[PDB]
RNA sequence: GGAGGUGGGCUUGGAAGCAGCCAUCCUUUGAAGAAAGCGUAAUAGCUCACUGGUCUAGCUCCAUGGCACCGAAAAUGUAUC
């Protein structure tokens, strides 16, 4: 889900900056991963 | 929302401001608030977007809401009749029809001020505003 | 609480500027009489930044102050010292920084007019509070006259008996002999309470 | 009844506790009295490499943290839990 | 494990959760309700009991009917034995200090008060009472 | 806060003059309704007071005296027993009775104190019999 | 472990923590809300606020701020030092 601003949602999604650009994954849910 | 009654009408727009009076300013009539940091102009539409948004946001946490009201001021009316031609059309010949209401907002104006019980769902709505207004806001407090 | 300063010469823009850029507030103290005179220092910007947020009171001015005016070098030199009030903070709109800290001398035990809040206190337990009962505060804030030495350091009211359609008027203050309202006629209401929707 | 689980890496801050573990209180000396584990020895790491745990018939899992632990208690607690 | 529910005295067990509710903690239900039938005739009939079973793995369980609800007890002893929505503005009894005391010292030698005193267990007592609508006299 | 531990220790230690025998053990593993049971022997047929409180503490309320014998048995989990002073024994039998009944639980037990001093299990009744401290030397 | 009033009270052909409302109150008191999320035709359960020791050490958020980052796609050929 390529963002202008990626959203925390879950309490164990997790900011991961690499490769230049912040992803944001999240260990339960395979729906709240974000890219900005 | 609108000088509904006469004024003289046909405004000059005159140039936005560097700044406010330089008191710095206190807080009229409620424990929270919020002020705007940048000058500029707001539309009579965007401010009541803003106060809907509010309304409705301690209505819905009505939880927070259903004891009485949480009482809101918002202290920005609109003054100038932002007036435009046509989509087409060669410029002159006179001026524009009134199509909408704006309202000079300077450097340290309280656009709204109430006391909601809950500081923490009072700052939650604080944040909730800058994103259906024109500027840049801070919450303030009394 | 002793705040620090340091002396300045100095009347608007141009140098006060490199005081605060450097991180400084022009600050002045003087005696109540006139023309008005007493020197023109510089508290430190950190100091004063911290103390009003310190406090807690957006009117910490409330409370009396004591400041070390260090004539020298060094951390400090022992010099002449100030018992003064603070009456005006010229908080910037800007973000909330600072810009002038006034101070008037009562070291003497010689009367104020100063500012005291209205906390509330009962809203705990109160019949038209627990009907629910909510208000408008009318009057958050006052000016009381009165000496330097027995100064409080705050009012609060006892709003436990505010009924359901009553109001605390500025009578009903807690106040002391000597400070005499006296400024304002007690007719001004300071809260009420009336029963809007359930 | 069930099995231990002694891991051990030789980087971190090494104290005489977790070798005691391995050496006396855990190894066969009392395997004889649990011999029902066959306990042996492991040399990779889970967290905070001497984090010793046990796991029995149903499992209480007991299992205690590093070097600066006394091993007289990471034995008791294991056996307890 | 061990679990403590409300059921009552003359009858097994709630039917219709009588399945899932209980039936895989590998509860054995049929002597256990010959068991609680012989409770109940030791004891007198007809009152809401708290019952605090114990399951284990070895397909062996025990089952404890120490004493009734003290609250449910006030409401059969006084005659309104309901539990209202406005606990603070309806009021269904008004209970006396010696039924008070007879209802606590009956649950005192029971297990379902560690309390020793009387004032304690009164205190307790009105307590289940001010948590619905009990107007305890004085 | 610090006001609150200060309270703990002096509520503990006023309890420490008035009994005149303690049993210490273990009490990790337990469920609470286990613990409500052993209430209800421990008060009703004992009339013991229980609690369960940190070593350091305890240590405080120990250090007033005359447990100071019972330094070392703060290592890992406590839950003390203090019996009432017109009260022998009786406690210390029930945890035990209690800790081998128990064995889902684990409790490790500890070491109980009269006459001032620590004593062990196989030790109990000989220092028990024996009044005086250190009789036997 | 997150207890027993408790599966609260109500709805409900089914609600115990979770289709859904009141209620936030009882007590054990090591914990505990009339269980947070998920669901289970109700279940149960988790884990959740809420745990004892061990950890063995400088840790965490408040802003004064400074320079970074992301949003930031055109036409013949880099083509905005």
């Amino acid at each position: 889900k390529v963002r202008s601003s990626v959203k925390k949602m879950c309490e164990f999604c997790k900011t991961v900056k690499r490769r230049g650009r912040v992803y944001v994954i999240c260990s339960s849910n395979p729906k709240h991963k974000q890219r900005q | 929302l609108y000088p509904k009654r006469t004024k003289y009408s046909k405004y000059r727009k005159g140039r936005c401001s560097r700044g406010c009076k330089p008191d710095g300013t206190k807080l009229g009539f409620g424990r929270y608030g919020i002020k705007s940091c940048k000058a500029g102009c707001l539309s009579y539409r965007a401010i009541e977007a803003a106060r809907r948004a509010i309304i409705g946001h301690f209505h819905r946490a009505m939880s927070g809401q259903f004891r009485r009201n949480g009482k809101i001021w918002v202290r920005v009316f609109a003054d100038l009749p932002i007036t435009g031609k046509p989509t087409e059309v060669r410029m002159g010949r006179g001026k524009g029809n009134p199509t909408g209401w704006i309202a000079r907002v300077s450097t340290g104006q309280i656009l709204f001020e109430m006391d909601g019980v809950s500081l923490a769902n009072a700052r939650q709505a604080a944040t909730l505003a800058a994103h259906k207004l024109c500027l840049s806001t801070k919450f303030v407090q009394w | 609480q002793t705040i620090q300063a340091i002396p300045r010469e100095a009347t608007g823009r141009g140098v006060s500027a490199r005081d605060r850029t450097i991180g400084r507030i022009p600050a002045v103290v003087f005696p109540q009489s006139l023309v008005s005179r007493k020197q023109l220092l510089t508290a430190d910007k950190k100091q004063i930044k911290s103390i009003i947020d310190s406090v807690g009171l957006p009117f910490f001015c409330s409370t009396t102050f004591q400041l070390q005016i260090r004539a020298g070098q060094g951390s400090s030199t022992l010099v002449e010292s100030g018992r003064v009030l603070p009456l005006k903070v010229h908080r910037d709109e800007e973000t909330g920084k600072i810009l002038n800290l006034v101070f008037v001398w009562a070291d003497d035990g010689e009367k104020l007019k100063v500012d005291v809040p209205v906390v509330f206190k009962g809203l705990d337990h109160c019949p038209g509070l627990q009907k629910g009962g909510n208000l408008r505060t009318i009057r958050s804030t006052l000016k009381l006259l009165g000496p330097a030495e027995h100064i409080p350091s705050k009012i609060e009211v006892d709003v436990s008996n505010l009924d359901i359609e009553d109001k605390v008027l500025l009578q009903d203050v807690v106040f002391h002999p000597s400070l005499k309202l006296l400024s304002k006629n007690e007719t001004m209401p300071v809260c009420k309470i009336v029963a809007t929707s359930p | 009844l069930s099995k231990v689980r002694i891991e051990f890496n030789t980087l971190d801050p090494r104290l005489a506790s977790c070798v005691e573990f391995l050496a006396q209180c855990n190894a066969r000396k009392a395997k004889e009295s649990n011999p029902n584990c066959q306990v042996l020895v492991k040399r990779r790491t889970d967290e905070q490499p001497p984090q010793i745990t046990v796991t029995f018939v149903n499992g209480v899992e007991e299992a205690f943290d590093a070097a600066a632990t006394s091993a007289q208690s990471i034995r008791k607690m294991i056996l307890d839990k | 494990a061990t679990i403590r529910l409300t059921v009552p005295a003359g009858g097994a067990r709630p039917a219709p959760p009588v399945g899932p509710a209980l039936g895989q903690y590998r509860l054995n239900l049929m002597a256990f309700c010959k068991d609680f039938n012989a409770r109940t005739q030791k004891y007198k009939p007809d009152t809401p009991m708290a019952v605090t079973i114990t399951a284990f793995k070895d397909n062996s369980f025990e089952f404890t009917v120490k004493s009734p609800t003290v609250s449910w007890y006030i409401k059969k002893a006084a005659g309104v034995d309901k539990g209202s929505t406005r606990p603070g503005h309806l009021s269904v009894t008004t209970l006396s200090v010696r039924h008070v005391y007879e209802i606590a010292k009956v649950k005192q030698t029971d297990p379902f008060c560690q309390y020793m005193p009387l004032e304690s267990i009164c205190k307790s007592i009105i307590g289940t009472a001010n948590s619905m609508g009990i107007k305890i006299v004085q | 806060s610090l006001r609150r531990a200060l309270l703990v220790a002096g509520k503990t230690k006023i309890n420490l003059e008035n009994c005149h025998f303690i049993t210490g053990i273990n009490y990790n593993g337990l469920s609470v309704k286990q613990l409500q049971e052993l209430r209800g022997i421990l008060r009703e047929n004992t009339n013991t007071k229980l609690l369960v409180a940190k070593n350091t503490l305890v240590y405080k309320a120990l250090e007033g005296t005359k447990w100071e014998s019972l330094k070392p048995c703060m290592k890992g989990m406590n839950a003390w027993l203090f019996v009432q002073s017109e009260d022998i024994p009786a406690a210390l039998k029930t945890f035990i009775n209690f800790q081998k009944e128990k064995k889902l639980y684990d409790n490790n037990l500890g070491g109980a104190v009269f006459e001032e001093k620590l004593y062990a299990p196989q030790d109990y009744k000989v220092i028990e019999t024996m009044p005086s401290r250190a009789d036997v030397y």
